[PDB]
């Protein structure tokens, strides 16, 4: 049906540009700092996945000057076509790099929770340094194809430099929707799709392991652990504490279960990794939705009102997207006490001299 | 320069982004 060129929504996404802009180059910039800064055997097995989200969000944070002036000319790019295919070779990047250090973060949390295979093969920090090369490598590679395609040339008959990915180098004649459609899901797949399932379903394992809740006596301190059991006074491995019956006592000083304490387990690095997956989920899910349904759409002969919807919630579903990269800092900020004291010690000396 | 302009009729553009 009718198709009108891009037009600028207003002030509102460009300003918003700037500001991510401005809290990400000092915030991952203040992330990168205080990871550096304590070197030596006091690293965490998590710390080679954050500063590392840190990079990603960093060199991608420095390109969005750049967008937010092609968003307030109403999709018009006067930077060239160096500057084009850099610029949206880095969004790719950061995309895939940060979806793999969360990846990370999630496994690394997997390995130490749950631990599927003995503390020899486990190897935490050797499986970290492993995967945040590999990680590299595939974001490097799986964004090249932005790198080649986009140049700065006449979509259309709209008289505007636009920077945009160029298929007639790869697609056919008529195969054109077919490269937008094969790069674009596998985009949305390598991206997001398998990226949050395997975050989900290592959650899944780390709460299996974690519902098994331990029991420490109060009266000696002899901990009741699941996964041991108690065999001689008739308990089974494996039976949670709440399933064991009454007639039971403690084994070292005979206490009822009622002097029993539940432990709860100060798992700082999961609140972390727990509120950087559910933030990232809640910025990436609309960007990833509303492009899916615009390519279902076209496919499957959607009504025409519905795709009139979808691309003017479009540059809000970016815009929020975007904002990810400088609202790690902030959650680091409210959830990391490691983080928190780092920045806090560099306040009271470095300011002094 | 920079010059806005009037919107044009045109075929279904993949998203810019
Ligand atoms: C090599 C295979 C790479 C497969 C991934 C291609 C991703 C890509 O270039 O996506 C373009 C993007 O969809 C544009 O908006
Ligand atoms: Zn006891």
């Amino acid at each position: 049906c009718e198709y009108t060129d891009w037009k600028s929504s207003g002030a509102l996404i460009p300003a918003i540009y700037m500001l991510v802009f401005l809290l990400g180059t000092t915030g991952n910039g203040l992330v990168l700092w205080t990871v550096f800064r304590s070197s030596r055997e006091k690293r965490r097995s998590a710390d080679i996945f954050i500063a590392s989200l840190a990079v990603a969000d960093l060199t991608f944070v420095v390109t969005l000057p750049l967008w937010a002036t092609y968003t307030y000319r109403d999709y018009d790019w006067p930077f060239g076509t160096f500057f084009c295919k850099l610029s949206s070779y880095l969004i790719f990047v950061n995309m895939y790099a940060s979806a793999f250090c969360l990846t990370g973060l999630s496994f690394d949390r997997y390995l130490a929770i749950v631990r599927p295979v003995a503390n020899a093969r486990l190897r935490l920090r050797v499986s970290g340094a492993v995967a945040t090369a590999v990680l590299w490598v595939l974001a490097a590679l799986l964004a090249m194809p932005v790198m080649v395609l986009r140049t700065t040339g006449d979509l259309e008959n709209t008289n505007k430099v636009q920077c945009y990915m160029d298929y007639s180098m790869v697609a056919t004649v008529s195969s054109e929707w077919a490269w937008e459609v094969g790069l674009g899901v596998s985009s949305t797949t390598v991206g997001f799709v398998v990226p949050f399932t395997i975050m989900l379903t290592c959650y899944f394992f780390i709460a299996q392991t974690i519902a098994m809740k331990k029991y420490t006596c109060t009266v000696c301190g002899y901990i009741y652990n699941p996964e041991d059991g108690d065999p001689d006074n008739g308990v089974n491995p494996g039976t949670d504490f709440k399933d064991i019956p009454d007639d039971w006592v403690c084994p070292l000083c005979g206490v009822g279960k009622d002097q029993f304490e539940e432990v709860e387990e100060r798992r700082r690095l999961l609140s972390i990794i727990v509120v950087l997956v559910v933030t990232f989920a809640l910025c990436k899910m609309p960007y990833h939705l509303v492009k899916t349904l615009y390519m279902l759409g076209s496919l499957l002969h959607w009504p025409c009102d519905f795709d009139l919807f979808l691309m003017n919630i479009f540059p809000y579903c970016t815009c929020i997207s975007y904002v990810n990269s400088c609202l790690n800092p902030f959650l680091y900020a409210f959830f990391d006490p490691r983080f928190r004291q780092a920045c806090t010690s560099m306040l009271l000396m470095g300011q002094s001299r | 320069k920079f010059r806005r302009q009037r919107p044009r009729a045109e075929h279904k553009k993949x998203l810019p982004f």
